[PDB]
């Protein structure tokens, strides 16, 4: 089905975007704190125990 | 080893005590030897707490085959000295005796040396707790969604 326009109607928004080795990588602000936050959750749970 | 049977172990224990040996002019009547073999079986069974004690390779005699004496003990070359020194210490009270200080020291040394290797094997570290994160630097686990250690 032909649609209107010359461009694909989907617009993407990227955060920290790039190519590492012919492979796309995009990152927000959360991907990089998961380790510290999981550790903090674990230590707080140990202390509550 | 020349000491290959439970009775050989008992004979070595008695010789260490000085009660009876191949050179003596008086010997223990075989009921005494049977009692000593029963003492040895009881001691070894108490050591080997149904698989959770001291591992030696000792083969417990079966009641069907009648004489326990004459059965090979199955011990390695390095456990015979410890076992028969402890046996001398254990069956000294039958003959109104007290094992001498050297025999007691050798018995302690032999028992500790017997448990040394099994202790080294049993000294193991438990796995990571179930609430321990795997880490984002492991790549494979992060991509497989295995973010936490299983545990137990």
């Amino acid at each position: 089905q032909l649609i209107a326009g010359e461009h694909i109607p989907i617009v993407p928004v990227f955060g920290e975007w790039g190519f590492v080795e012919d492979k796309e990588v995009y990152e927000g602000v959360v991907r990089l704190t998961k380790d510290g936050q999981r550790l903090r959750n674990m230590i707080m749970s140990f202390n509550a125990d | 080893m020349q000491i290959k049977t439970k009775g050989d172990l008992v004979r070595a224990a008695l010789r260490k005590l000085g009660v009876a040996s191949d050179a003596t002019l008086t010997d223990v009547e075989p009921q005494s030897m049977q009692d000593a073999v029963d003492d040895l079986e009881a001691m070894m069974a108490e050591w080997y707490q149904d698989g959770k004690g001291i591992i030696t390779g000792y083969v417990f005699s079966d009641d069907e085959n009648p004489p326990a004496e004459g059965d090979d003990h199955g011990l390695r070359s390095s456990a015979v000295s410890a076992v028969f020194h402890n046996l001398a210490c254990r069956i000294a009270p039958d003959y109104a005796l007290e094992a001498t200080a050297k025999i007691i020291a050798t018995a302690k040394y032999g028992k500790e040396l017997l448990y040394k290797q099994t202790a080294i094997s049993r000294a193991k570290r438990a796995p990571y707790p179930s609430r321990m994160p795997t880490g984002s630097g492991n790549s494979f686990a992060n991509l497989n969604e295995w973010h936490y250690f299983p545990g137990e």
